[PDB]
C-alpha cells in the first residue's frame, strides 16, 4: 500500500532500523 | 506512581537504585555492567532485567545498532517470562517491545506483542487501540476495523477509536459514515486525535458530500499546525521549501529535462500508443479512491527511485531517455508514469503526499476541448507536446469531457530547493 497520488494510506513511508 | 517493584526487588532496592541512577547520568556503558552483575545475581528480577532492557535500548541508540536493539527487544521479553512480575512492570516493559518492533519493521512481531498485552490487560483501552494501530501499520484494516468496533462497544466515547474508525470507513469509500466519528473524534481532544490525518480526510470527506464546512477543518488544521496552508495540505513536508501551485520551466530550474521532453515527445506519445494498442494491461487503473467517476489509468515506469524493468520494455526509449535525468528517476517521493483519462471521468480534489516533488505534466494526446486541470485556484489545460509544472501538494482537480481519450506523461521531480543531502536521506514515498 503506497501513496503515490494522494494519502490514502495511514501511514505513507515504510522504515526499518537505524 | 507506577509500582515497578515485587516483594523480592523490594528487598534488593538499593542495588537496582544504584545501578538505574548511573544509567541516568549518560554512563550507559557501566550501568549495562551493573544491571547484568544484578542479573546473575538475581536471574529472577524483573526490574533488574527490565533495567538491562532499557540498558541495552540506550546502547542502541548511541551505537545505532540494530543488532543490540535486536537484543533489548529480547529482553524486555524476558522481563514478562520471569515470576511475580508487577503489572505495571509488565506492561511498561511489552508497550517498549512493541514499540521497538515497530521500528526496526518487525510489524509482524509487533502485532503479537500487542496481541498479548491485550490478553493481559483485556480492560485497558488504550491497548486495544494500540493493537488497532498494528494492523494499520500493516495494511490490515478488515481487523483493525473489528478492534476499533470492539473498543467502541464498550467506550462509545473513545475520541482515539472514533477518528481511526472514520479513518477506516473512509478508506473504504464509506464517506457520509466516515464523517461524524472523524469530526466527534477530533472535537473529543483525547490524546492522538490532534493528527493531520484526521483533519485531511474529515474535509475531504466533507467535499466530497457537498459540505461546505470542509474548510473550516482545513483552516483549523493550519491553526494547529497540521497544514502548511488551507490550500497546501501534504502532511509529509520539509518545512521552507518555495510553495506555489504552478511552476514554470525556468522557476524549477530543471530546464534540460523539459527541453528532452517537449523536443521528443512524439516517441513518447508512440509508446505510450503502442502499449495501450498492444499491451493494455500494463496500464492500471487508479486505486486511491480519488474518482468520483469515470476510468483513470496510469502505466508506471519508475516509482520511489526504482526503475520497473518489466515496464520499461513496453517503453524503452522513453526510458532510455530518461536515464539522463536522476533528478526524477531519483526522485523517491515521486514516479514517472504515462496517464490516460476517457470522458465521463471527475477526479475529486485531493491532495499529494508531500511538498518534496513537483509535477510535470507532457501532453501527449490532448483533446481540442473537455480536458482541464484545476490547481489551487487556476484551471489550466495541456497541449501536445507541451510541459506543465505544478506542485500537486496543493488541492487540484481533474475533469475529462471529451469525446475521445486524452494521454499525458507524468515525470515528477524533486523540489528544486531540496538540498543534495535531503535528496538522499528522505524516507521514499
Ligand atoms: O493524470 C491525470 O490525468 C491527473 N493527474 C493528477 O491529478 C496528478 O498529476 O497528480
Ligand atoms: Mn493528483
Amino acid at each position: 500500500g503506497k501513496c503515490k497520488d494522494g494519502l490514502g494510506e495511514y501511514t505513507c513511508t515504510c522504515l526499518e532500523g537505524f | 506512581k507506577p509500582k515497578l517493584l515485587n516483594k523480592f526487588d523490594k528487598t534488593i532496592k538499593a542495588e537496582l537504585d544504584a545501578a538505574e541512577k548511573l544509567r541516568k547520568r549518560g554512563k550507559i556503558e557501566e550501568a549495562v555492567n551493573a544491571f547484568k552483575e544484578l542479573v546473575r545475581k538475581y536471574p529472577q528480577s524483573p526490574r533488574a532485567r527490565y533495567g538491562k532492557a532499557q540498558c541495552e535500548d540506550d546502547l542502541a541508540e548511541k551505537r545505532r545498532s540494530n543488532e543490540v536493539l535486536r537484543g533489548a527487544i529480547e529482553t524486555y521479553q524476558e522481563v514478562a517470562s520471569l515470576p511475580d512480575v508487577p503489572a505495571d512492570l509488565l506492561k511498561l516493559s511489552l508497550k517498549r517491545r512493541s514499540d521497538r518492533q515497530q521500528f526496526l519493521g518487525h510489524m509482524r512481531g509487533s502485532l503479537l506483542t500487542l496481541q498479548r498485552l491485550v490478553q493481559l490487560f483485556p480492560n485497558d483501552t488504550s491497548l486495544k487501540n494500540d493493537l488497532g494501530v498494528g494492523y494499520l501499520l500493516i495494511g490490515d484494516n478488515d481487523n483493525a476495523k473489528k478492534v476499533y468496533e470492539e473498543v467502541l462497544s464498550v467506550t462509545p466515547n473513545d475520541g482515539f477509536a472514533k477518528v481511526h474508525y472514520g479513518f477506516i470507513l473512509k478508506a473504504q469509500n464509506k464517506i457520509a459514515e466516515s464523517i461524524p466519528y472523524l469530526k466527534e473524534g477530533i472535537e473529543s481532544g483525547d490524546p492522538g486525535t490532534d493528527d493531520g490525518r484526521f483533519y485531511f480526510h474529515l474535509g475531504d470527506a466533507m467535499q466530497r458530500v457537498g459540505n461546505k464546512e470542509a474548510y473550516k477543518w482545513y483552516e483549523l488544521g493550519h491553526k494547529r499546525g497540521h497544514f502548511a496552508s488551507v490550500w497546501q495540505r501534504s502532511l509529509y513536508n520539509v518545512n521552507g521549501l518555495k510553495a506555489q501551485p504552478w511552476w514554470t520551466p525556468k522557476e524549477t530550474g530543471y530546464t534540460e529535462l523539459v527541453k528532452s521532453l517537449e523536443r521528443n515527445w512524439k516517441l513518447i506519445r508512440d509508446e505510450g500508443l503502442a502499449v495501450m494498442d498492444k499491451a493494455k494491461g500494463l496500464f492500471l487503473p487508479e486505486d486511491e479512491n480519488l474518482r468520483e467517476k469515470g476510468d483513470w489509468s496510469q502505466f508506471t515506469l519508475w516509482q520511489q527511485g526504482r526503475r520497473n524493468e518489466n515496464a520499461c520494455k513496453g517503453a524503452p526509449k522513453t526510458c532510455t531517455l530518461l536515464e539522463k535525468f536522476p533528478e526524477t528517476t531519483g526522485c523517491r517521493r515521486g514516479q514517472i508514469k504515462y496517464s490516460i483519462m476517457h470522458p465521463g471521468t471527475h477526479v475529486w480534489p485531493h491532495t499529494g503526499p508531500t511538498n518534496c516533488r513537483l509535477r510535470m505534466h507532457l501532453g501527449l494526446v490532448i483533446p481540442k476541448e473537455g480536458c482541464k486541470i484545476r490547481c489551487a485556484n487556476e484551471t489550466k489545460t495541456w497541449e501536445e507536446g507541451k510541459v506543465l509544472i505544478f506542485d500537486d501538494s496543493f488541492e487540484h482537480e481533474v475533469w475529462q469531457d471529451a469525446s475521445s481519450f486524452r494521454l499525458i506523461f507524468i515525470v515528477d521531480v524533486w523540489h528544486p530547493e531540496l538540498t543534495p543531502q535531503q535528496r538522499r536521506s528522505l524516507p521514499a514515498i
